[PDB]
């Protein structure tokens, strides 16, 4: 019935459209405020509200739709910006085991935002491809020694991103029940 | 990164041979039985006279670690991991304490053997135990600067020390050694047999000992602690005097010393 | 001084920096490579020209100086994006510069960069030098150590910690080497002049590049041009190279399988076989067995009970050399051989030697003689142990050895030497107009059912899977048989060593459609083409 | 012995299993192996006969007590495996069926009981993708709505065609700028390219 | 452990070695003889989904289980030396399957411990291996040929993953 | 320089635990020391590699990757326990000092570290390595000084010195020059004494890849070993070897100053530290078999028995196969006080129609023989089946190699005879005499022949004498012990057994 | 595990899709951009509930077995109706007898009748998945 690659995970098509549904927040370049957008899943105040050059928050998904256009303009995260980074980066060599703080959409939000939106940055672009590089290289060293650590139990992880889980979660979960497996058979 | 997370007498005696020598601290507890009492005892005074007569016929250390090691497996195990053996030892030496705190001469021969025989067993450990051991009795190094104000006569002291104690009969190899070592200081009363053979500096009244030396404190440190229990061991004698099965074991076991 | 550290900052920031499109090609290589513990970095001429010309005209005009230090770089970001030890990278290139005739390399190329091509024809075996190494000085027993890398040294003679003219040694107890091994490069075949032999080369190579070829191979190779001491001021030129270019699936095994259940897959294969032969129905067929052969088997008792199939026919020269094209393995002789070991083997000479013949060279596969009776007379007896034991014994001036014969022999010519086959037959014509006509048409064309290339890897497919056996069934029917046909014959020779050819070839029968059971069908067709006469 | 048939048999799963999972485009399932398992079930036949014949032998008093006992026990188990070997091949090739009705709601290879589970299956489906909840098309595809506008090149000459939105002509390499909404279906079925 | 699972179904036909403890008539065909009995101390070689039952089923069971070959003290030497260049494709297809069953059997605790270390020190290179994608065959190829089926599964699964991410990623 | 003392004690406590090594050292003391009374075993032990990781990791680690630093302090170990344990007094003065300590060797699970020769790599230099392969070349045997002795003659004192060389340690030294002190320190005039100085045998070999594992025709590979004391003359040409050793590099590698510009490479060596053969014959009886043997002498025809077990894969011919049986016991070799010789080993001659089984049968005695060599009549020379000249050298032929053995010759009638006289001493004398150009020399043949034949006319036929039907001399006839006619004569009960035999096989 | 079916969320959330086409259908026959957004909505929304519905009906294909024996227990803690909505349990039943029929009529014929039980607990191999 369903497919055999959807069976146990999510597909990064699905983890784009989880992403899709968080806030963002734009400028607009039209006035809506005195037909309606009448929507059933979101708040419809803030789209019939819309005043041009007045700051407003709606869902990215959205935003994307209204940015295929000359409509709307949208602000950058304050976390994406080459000062925070930097923070981040240190913080990463700092610490050798923790991971940094960074929020959960990462690196889904930073390739959406360098396709759809390059032209909305302050930053020049061509630097804040290479730090987001840094953080993800540095990051696959803390986790190539987390995996010595599996174990019949369990295990603790912080701000690992989504994106991150989803990519080693078909390794993880077998190798543990493998050997949860092997123990409890002696067990019994 | 990712993360996880009586029974008591035989831990006592874990403990206390995780050293893997003591300074035979504490009291024991439980029970034996008195043919294990009066055997072990002999064994211990087996290996102790052995120590005495080789001391006796003037053999050096080298010449009585090689007659009395082979006797360790046999009478008194040493290095090793087996809860008999350690009670065998502990409680020996604690038994011959009541033996030989009888007497100044009795308690000066059984000091004199024992802490002989600690010389022996200490000598056997590997630097890690020996370290180790050290540490967990309690046991003030100079500071580098005083080192180097010192250097001259700490070299000057320990050189010829250093080339036929430790081999090091290049010059190079010595200065690379005193380079890496460590100097204690402490009065000079506390360190008097190597004072009188000039082989430490002494300055304002303290006297400048290498890491690699230093032995006979902590010897000397077990011979007093041993002879302070002895003479507490014989202020409490009447009390042994309560079992009379023991008295015949411990007149035996010091008739073959008078 | 300051110049060894702008180059390999230069070079450090270009495999930090080269972006294509949105993927950082170079840094995601050299992680790709530290993974399956490759320690090398394959880069590209055409994106370091793209990057920054200046950096190219450096490389360009002094590679010997510069490569070790793109190489120092490469390991330095190496450390980076792995650590929070490794050895010195390997840098290897890629080019599309024009390429030179070999015949054209002079005194204008010395210590330029190189890209040729040839055939190799030489192989080296592998041999160790020195990366890192330690020293130790004989008088003051002082020790230090140093770092050789491989570009156009010796020991030094600056004594340290008098201390003597020449005093160090090498304490090969604790330094460190690589691999090294040489090749041979000769020119193309379509380039050479007329009327003289190919020009050579010589060359190098280390580390992963090394045991990368074989000889006989077409090549492409890019390297430094240079020359090596070993007339007056004269030395010889050589090569080191940077770079070199030169079973069944699912869904094949399933149209075999739709082959093995088709009704009539024998007439198929028969119809298969040299299709340009009109008529010779009984021939073809045993071609067909002779190419799937029987079932080999061991016993308790150690006896071992041959597999192989052995015809003979008496137009005849084409199957031969069809025969050839679709076994998977195959050689052709006529009855001469190749050499003075003519079929079998013979001891030649100065020492004696030993060299085989076209009967050892088959070890394995099958093997076709054009004119039997030009055979040789030493091969004439010694074919007997080639085909009973498929083995061939030598004990002569001092050799004693014996040599493997497992093969299956077809033969052809125009006595009790035909004992040896399993099966004999006389190939037939007939002079059809049209048939000529057809074939004359053919070569004009030139001059102005199953393909053989999906047979051969059918047959490779069921000697693969299938060793099939007889059923009980088989049994009585050929011990009924057997007995009859010599009582028949003693009342008016067959013997054991024709029933066991009559199994074989009841087995082979079976295999085609990979039946794991032999059958009454197979046996019936057995003695039916068992009418060699 | 008795399960060296079903040892062969399950082969033939794990090999139909392999070649159907290297590629989702490929999907014929191979020849039903009528003849191995009419082997198996002759063999079966063949020990239902012979424990009814220890049972008369018991019933005779031929040692029945531990004679009996002990062979028939034995005979039970190598029934039990024969049972597992089929099931588990029949199974296999019914999640097989069941994935390709999904998308289809040709013939020769499956078994006449095959044949007509299929087409069970397939009311089945309808029957839920009908009535209540038909607002959602079941049947339709599993991939998130990626953008509402998409241009669509034309692949094969089906001519002129209607669909639920409108009507098409499908001219052999022309190009159209639409809503996918619409195509996805054309899309599925192979008439246009996704440019 | 499904019941419909085809690698459970195809593990379970693996033969050991066995030894008898009662005669007993017309079981012959278990030794290849349909007419004759089973004599006491026998020793046979019988698949394990009924090697299993005799083991059992009673007092003194028909059959008694011999140390098997897989489990031999060479193989837990060559395990513990180097697990990762160990080839355990030719030791026994199906390894890790058929060692939880023989620990369910006998309870063992040592053979447990040994058998956790050997997979936990696999799937460091397996990981490696997986994690590598070309933007090398040989390399890779050399120790792809000695993995179980088991680990196969677990290979395919997690290249899968890492190759469909990247795929996203640079598009 | 104090790890050093470290590691011996570390070697010490092992050699402590695991206990069954110091019954090794006593036992070989006990046994040398009771026949010095009146061979000798030598002063070496094996120990298994798999007790040591058991016991230490960081050790067996260190043994296994820096041989170099742990093998020495480890040896001392062991020749400190042995020294320790009671041995004879009085020793001799080459005794007193002999510089002969105890020596190891290693056994089971070297895993990564077990090689080929074409697989050996530059990766692997002082790793401690396994390697297999073919014997193809040994050296002569030579002696090798590592220490003298020399007489004062003035004062009486008794000096010595010692002798070192890249092949003789596993650490690396200065080089020692060869030279004999002839003057003392103090200006004394020194003799030397020979009988107390110390030499030790030397020999190198040539290992290379088994011929099954060369690919593509290529050319193949191979690797020098050194060998040294009880190692030497354990192996000849031919034999498949396993070697354990360290496999180390040599000399300047042209970096002293060299026309090469250093292009060409170091040198490579492995230093055997154990050499182990492959079976590719012998077997070694368990108490089991000499119980089970004994038992089985009892029964009423064993001799039946063992003979139908011969060759059960073929039918008929009892007689035969009692014959072949008789054949491998063998009678008793006699040798009489005054030098004369009696022959003890039995010849057999079977000679038949086709197909009759002739070469069928012959073949099985060659796969159950200890020793057995097969060659076909027509493919063998008087020459190479006895004995050749070269260079003067002389080589054996095929009834030379087969001394103790059986020798099995198949289409005996096709032998020319001029080839065939040559068999007529080694099969009673037992020996081959060569009397060519520069050469004289006896040699020894001892073995039992067994051969097939044709008869003259094809079949053998019953209305002509057998010695027209045997074209061979009277002779040589007489040196076969027996003479076996077999013939294929029709019968329809005997065709029906042998076929229905040959189809249940 | 087969988690429980939300039967009041979905109800509404029906409703409220019938509602929103319709609408979408008035204003569509009465600027551009708010009919966009209204219609890529409706996709988003109902691209989730497609595959809800057939993750769930695939849990169901496996477990059959083992939900029929839990509805026959009489001494269960939940009712089947409980778990599943009233489209589940039509799948449920009718495919079950469609699954016997094939294997009772081609395999379990032959059998004998100790055998012939298709959940069977007490065999050497227990034939219900959980
Ligand atoms: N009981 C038997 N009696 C005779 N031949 C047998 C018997 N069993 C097998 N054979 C077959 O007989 C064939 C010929 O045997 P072989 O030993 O080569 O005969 P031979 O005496 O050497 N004949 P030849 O080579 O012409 O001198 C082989 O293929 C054997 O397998
Ligand atoms: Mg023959
Ligand atoms: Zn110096």
């Amino acid at each position: 019935s369903l497919p055999a690659h959807l069976q146990q995970t999510f597909s990064p098509e699905e983890i784009q459209f989880i992403v899709e549904n968080e806030p963002i927040k734009i400028f607009p370049r039209i006035t809506t405020r005195q037909t309606r957008w009448q929507l059933i899943t979101t708040d419809d105040k803030a789209l019939n509200n819309m005043v041009a050059m007045r700051s407003t928050e709606v869902v990215l998904w959205i935003a994307l739709l209204l940015k295929q256009q000359s409509k709307c303009s949208i602000v950058a995260p304050q976390w994406l910006t080459t000062k925070e980074l930097d923070r981040k980066i240190q913080y990463e060599k700092t610490h050798p085991d923790r991971f940094s703080e960074l929020p959960w959409n990462w690196l889904v939000l930073a390739r959406i935002l360098f396709n759809k939106a390059k032209d909305d940055f302050h930053d020049p672009i061509h630097e804040l491809r290479g730090k987001i590089q840094d953080l993800r290289e540095i990051r696959q060293i803390k986790v190539l020694k987390g995996l010595k650590y599996l174990n019949e139990s369990h295990l603790q992880l912080d701000n690992l991103s989504l994106l991150e889980i989803n990519e080693l979660r078909p390794f993880i979960t077998e190798i543990m029940d493998k050997l949860r497996e092997i123990h409890t058979a002696s067990l019994t | 990164m990712f993360r996880q997370s009586s029974e008591e007498e035989k831990k006592l005696y874990a403990r206390l041979y995780e050293s893997k020598l003591s300074f035979y601290d504490l009291p024991p507890q439980g029970e034996i039985t008195l043919e294990q009492f009066e055997i072990w005892a002999i064994d211990r005074l087996k290996i102790l006279l052995e120590i005495e007569s080789c001391l006796s016929r003037n053999k050096s250390i080298k010449e009585i670690e090689t007659i009395i090691k082979p006797q360790f497996q046999k009478l008194l195990p040493f290095n090793t991991e087996s809860l008999e053996d350690r009670k065998k030892d502990y409680y020996s030496h604690f038994i011959l304490r009541l033996c030989f705190c009888r007497s100044k001469e009795l308690r000066e021969k059984f000091v004199r053997a024992e802490t002989f025989l600690f010389k022996i067993r200490f000598n056997m450990l590997t630097s890690t135990d020996q370290t180790k051991f050290v540490q967990s009795l309690d046991l003030q190094f100079i500071s580098n600067e005083e080192k180097a104000e010192l250097s001259h006569q700490l070299y000057q002291t320990v050189s010829a020390s250093l080339q036929f104690q430790l081999n090091l009969n290049e010059e190079h190899q010595r200065k690379q050694y005193f380079q890496q070592e460590k100097f204690i200081k402490l009065p000079f009363e506390n360190v008097i047999e190597l004072v009188g053979n000039r082989l430490v500096f002494l300055k304002d009244g303290y006297a400048y000992l290498p890491q690699f030396q230093q032995l006979n404190l902590l010897s000397n440190e077990f011979a007093s602690k041993l002879n302070q229990e002895l003479i507490k061991t014989y202020q409490y004698l009447p009390r042994l005097n309560e079992d009379d099965r023991l008295l015949p074991i411990l007149n035996h076991l010091s008739s073959g010393y008078t | 001084d300051d110049d060894n550290t702008e180059i390999i900052k230069s070079f450090k920031n270009f495999i930090l920096e080269f972006r294509l499109d949105s993927q950082f090609i170079y840094r995601d290589q050299l992680r790709n490579n530290i993974l399956v513990k490759n320690y090398s970095l394959t880069v590209n001429m055409e994106h370091l020209i793209g990057y920054n010309e200046d950096i190219y005209k450096k490389l360009s005009d002094e590679p010997s100086d510069i490569i070790p230090l793109f190489e120092t770089a490469i390991t330095q970001v190496a450390k980076r994006i792995s650590i929070l030890s490794l050895p010195t990278f390997q840098l290897i290139l890629n080019s599309n510069a024009n390429q030179i005739p070999l015949r054209d390399l002079d005194s204008e190329h010395v210590s330029k960069i190189v890209r040729l091509s040839g055939i190799i024809i030489s192989t080296s075996v592998l041999s160790s030098r020195a990366t890192y190494l330690s020293i130790m000085c004989r008088n003051c027993r002082h020790t230090t150590s140093i770092t050789i890398n491989n570009f156009n040294v010796s020991l030094p003679r600056s004594c340290l910690s008098n201390c003597g003219p020449d005093p160090y040694i090498i304490i090969h107890e604790s330094s460190k080497f690589i691999d090294q091994q040489f090749l041979k490069l000769q020119e193309i075949p379509e380039l050479v002049p007329v009327g003289e032999m190919p020009r050579n080369l010589t060359m190098t190579c280390d580390r992963y590049l090394t045991n990368k070829v074989i000889p006989g191979t077409r090549v492409t190779i890019v390297g430094i041009y240079s020359i090596y001491n070993s007339g007056v001021a004269i030395r010889t030129p050589y090569i080191k190279i940077l770079g070199i270019q030169s079973m069944f699936t699912e869904e094949e095994e399933e149209e075999f399988l739709q082959l093995s259940r088709n009704p009539k897959l024998y007439e198929i294969l028969t119809n298969s076989i040299a299709p340009s032969i009109f008529g010779n129905e009984d021939i073809k067929k045993a071609i067909v067995c002779l190419l799937m052969g029987g079932s080999k088997k061991i016993l308790p008792d150690g006896m071992r009970l041959r597999g192989d199939i052995n015809v003979l026919l008496l137009a005849k020269s084409q199957l031969l050399k069809f025969v050839e094209k679709v076994s998977p393995i195959a050689v052709y002789t006529s009855g001469k051989g190749s050499s003075a070991a003519g079929l079998t083997a013979s001891v030649q000479r100065r020492e004696f030697y030993l060299e085989g013949g076209a009967m050892v060279l088959a070890d394995g596969g099958v093997v076709c003689i054009d004119e039997f009776d030009k055979m040789r007379d030493e091969d004439r007896v010694a074919i007997h142990e080639a085909m009973e034991q498929q083995t061939i014994s030598i004990a002569k001036a001092g050799i004693t050895t014996v040599l493997n014969s497992r093969t299956s022999v077809l033969a052809a010519a125009n006595t009790t030497i035909l004992s040896r086959f399993d099966m004999i037959f006389i190939v037939k014509d007939d002079h059809n107009e049209e048939r000529d006509i057809s074939i004359a048409n053919h070569v004009i064309n030139i001059h102005t059912e199953i393909s053989i290339e999906k047979m051969k890897r059918y047959i490779t497919y069921c000697r693969l899977k299938c060793a099939p056996r007889l059923s009980p069934q088989a049994a009585e029917k050929l011990s009924s048989n057997f007995v009859t046909i010599r009582k028949q014959l003693l009342i008016n020779p067959i013997t054991i060593r024709q029933l066991e050819a009559i199994i074989r070839i009841t087995e082979s029968l079976a295999k085609l459609e990979l039946s794991p059971i032999a059958q009454e069908r197979h046996v019936d067709e057995a003695i039916r083409l068992f009418q060699a006469s | 012995m008795y399960g060296d048939l079903g040892n062969k048999l399950v082969l033939e799963a794990k090999r139909t299993k392999q070649l159907y999972a290297r590629s989702n485009q490929d999907v014929n399932l191979p020849m039903y192996h009528e003849d191995i398992i009419r082997n198996i079930l002759k063999e079966v036949s063949n020990l239902r006969k012979n424990t009814e014949y220890l049972k008369e032998q018991q019933q005779l008093g031929m040692l029945d007590d531990k004679v009996a006992k002990c062979q028939y026990f034995v005979t039970l188990l190598c029934m039990e495996r024969n049972k597992r070997c089929l099931l588990a091949y029949q199974r296999l090739r019914t999640d097989i069926l069941d994935s390709m009705a999904w998308n289809n709601n040709d013939t020769n290879n499956l078994s006449h009981q095959e044949q007509e589970y299929l087409k069970e299956y397939c009311d089945l489906i309808t029957d839920l993708k009908s009535g209540d909840l038909v607002d959602i098309d079941l049947s339709g595809s599993l991939v998130p709505p990626s953008d509402v506008f998409i241009d669509v090149r034309v692949l094969k000459d089906a001519g002129e065609i209607q669909t639920e939105y409108g009507v098409f002509n499908l001219i052999k390499d022309s190009q159209f700028f639409v809503r996918q909404s619409d195509v996805e279906r054309l899309i599925q079925q192979g008439y246009l390219q996704k440019i | 452990m499904g019941y419909y699972d085809i690698d459970d179904v195809l593990a379970d036909g693996t033969e050991f070695p066995c030894k008898f403890q009662y005669d007993i008539p017309g079981l012959g065909y278990l030794e290849n003889n349909p007419g004759r009995p089973i004599t006491k101390n026998t020793k046979l070689s019988l698949p394990l989904w009924l090697a299993r039952i005799l083991a059992i089923v009673g007092p003194v069971p028909f059959v008694e289980l011999l140390p098997p070959d897989m489990f031999s003290t060479k193989v837990m030497n060559a395990i513990k030396t180097d697990p990762v260049a160990l080839d355990l494709h030719s030791i026994n297809s199906h390894f890790f399957s058929l060692a939880i069953k023989w620990i369910m059997l006998f309870s063992e605790k040592e053979l447990a411990n040994v058998v956790s270390e050997l997979l936990l020190q696999r799937a460091q290179e397996l990981n490696h291996h997986a994690s590598s994608l070309s933007i090398t065959n040989i390399a890779t190829s050399t120790f792809l040929l000695k993995l179980e089926e088991m680990e196969k599964e677990i290979y395919k699964k997690s290249h899968e993953s890492y190759k469909d991410t990247k795929r996203w990623m640079f598009k | 320089d104090a790890v050093f003392g470290d590691r011996v004690r570390r070697f010490q406590e092992f050699l402590d635990t695991f206990t069954s090594y110091r019954d090794s050292v006593r036992s070989i003391q006990v046994y040398n020391s009771n026949n010095a009374a009146n061979n000798i075993l030598p002063h070496r032990i094996i120990i298994s590699l798999d007790d040591l990781r058991e016991f230490d990791r960081s050790f067996w680690s260190g043994i296994l990757v820096e041989p170099a630093y742990f093998i020495p302090p480890a040896e001392k170990a062991l020749t400190d326990l042995a020294d320790s344990m009671d041995d004879v007094p009085h020793p001799n003065a080459s005794a007193v000092s002999s510089r002969h300590p105890w020596k190891l060797s290693f056994k089971g699970s070297f895993g990564a570290h077990a090689l080929s020769p074409r697989t050996l790599t530059a990766q692997h230099l002082n790793k401690l390595v396994s390697v297999e392969g073919i014997v193809t070349k040994t050296s002569l045997v030579r002696p090798k000084l590592i220490r003298s002795v020399h007489y004062a003659a003035k004062t009486g004192r008794f000096h010595y010195r010692d002798y070192t060389d890249a092949t003789t340690t596993l650490t690396t030294r200065i080089p020692t020059p060869a030279i004999y002190p002839t003057e003392d320190t103090e200006g004394n005039k020194l003799t030397t004494e020979y009988g107390y100085s110390t030499f030790i045998d030397h020999q190198r070999i040539t290992v290379q890849e088994m011929p099954e594992m060369a690919p593509a025709g290529q050319l193949p590979r191979s690797i020098d070993v050194i060998l040294d004391d009880d190692l030497v003359d354990k192996t000849k040409p031919g034999d498949r070897v396993n070697v354990v050793g360290v496999f180390k590099s040599l000399g300047a590698g042209g970096m002293n100053q060299s026309n090469s510009n250093t292009l060409i490479g170091f040198k490579t060596l492995i230093l055997g530290n154990t050499v182990y053969p492959l079976h590719a014959a012998r077997q070694m009886l368990t108490d089991f078999d000499i119980r089970n043997i004994n038992k089985l002498s009892k029964k009423k025809d064993i001799f039946d028995i063992l003979s139908q077990s011969l060759a059960p894969s073929i039918y008929g011919h009892d007689h035969i196969k009692k014959a072949i049986l008789l054949m491998l016991m063998g009678g008793v070799e006699k040798n009489l006080e005054n030098g004369s010789h009696l022959r003890g080993d039995i010849n057999i001659l079977m000679v038949g129609d086709p197909s009759t089984a002739k070469s069928q049968l012959l073949r099985f005695v060659l796969n159950t023989a200890s020793l057995a060599i097969a060659t076909t009549g027509r493919g063998s020379s008087g020459v190479g089946l006895t004995a050749a000249v070269t260079t003067r050298r002389l080589e054996a032929g095929a009834m030379v190699l087969a001394d103790r053995g059986v020798v099995c010759i198949d289409e005996f009638d096709k032998m020319t005879d001029v080839d065939r006289v040559a068999i007529h001493e080694v099969m009673e004398q037992q020996t081959v005499t060569i009397a060519k150009a520069g050469i004289h020399t006896t040699l020894n043949a001892r073995c039992s022949v067994i051969a097939a034949a044709n008869p003259v006319f094809g079949q053998y036929d019953v209305n002509r004498d057998p010695h027209q039907n045997i074209a061979l001399p009277d002779s040589l006839l007489s040196r076969f012990d027996l003479l076996f006619v077999v013939t294929d004569d029709i019968n329809e009960i005997r065709d029906r057994s042998i076929s229905e035999h040959v189809l249940r096989t | 595990e087969l988690l429980p079916y939300p039967h009041q969320l979905m109800k509404r959330l029906l409703n409220r899709i019938s509602m929103q086409s319709q609408l979408i259908e008035n204003i569509s026959m009465g600027s551009k951009l708010p009919l966009l957004c209204m219609e890529t909505e409706l996709e988003r929304l109902k691209f989730v509930i497609r595959s809800y519905i057939r993750c769930r009906l695939s849990k169901i294909d496996k477990f059959s077995l083992y939900l029929r024996q839990l509805n026959e227990d009489e001494n269960s803690l939940i009712s089947l109706t409980d778990l599943l909505s009233k489209d589940e349990i039509k799948y449920h039943d009718t495919h079950s007898l469609i699954w016997l029929k094939l294997v009772n009529d081609s395999i379990l014929k032959y059998m004998p009748e100790e055998l012939q039980a298709i959940n069977d607990t007490e065999g050497s191999v227990n034939m219900i998945d959980e």
